[PDB]
């Protein structure tokens, strides 16, 4: 019986929109939290559902497996991943101008087929 | 993006700076 952080409404009723959603969960902490309250997407939301998401401040960079440089630390938009801007397969350097995606979206985007 | 320091990992509210 959790909640997200956000609202904190639960895995059976969002307080932030008033729509029951299953919670989603840290790996540091075991912290939920909404997709939806958590801004994710299908992608993202179910992303957090294959693998361990981890809450933010655990959402090392993937890449590094860190989190350590944080500060450049960015958070996939299409899974929720964490990698350190200049981590990344053409490094950021600056924080997306647009939306930014990370590798697993891309793979998943190429390995989707038959 | 949202990068893990001062974008606060989750999405603000514009800020006003034109991209040079
Ligand atoms: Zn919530
Ligand atoms: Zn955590
Ligand atoms: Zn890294
Ligand atoms: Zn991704």
């Amino acid at each position: 019986g959790s909640y997200c952080d956000f609202c904190l409404g639960g895995s059976n009723m969002n307080k932030k929109s008033g729509r029951p959603e299953e919670l989603v969960s840290c790996a540091d902490c075991g912290r939920s939290g909404h997709p939806t309250c958590l801004q994710f997407t299908l992608n993202m939301t179910e992303a957090v559902k294959t693998y361990k998401w981890q809450c933010i401040e655990c959402k090392s960079c993937i890449l590094c497996g860190t989190s350590e440089n944080d500060d450049q630390l960015l958070f996939c938009d299409d899974c929720d991943r964490g990698y350190h801007m200049y981590c990344l397969n053409p490094p950021v350097a600056e924080p997306p101008e647009g939306s930014w995606s990370c590798h697993l979206c891309w793979e998943l985007l190429k390995e989707k087929a038959s | 993006a949202r990068t893990k320091q001062t974008a606060r990992k989750s999405t603000g509210g514009k800020a006003p700076r034109k991209q040079l």
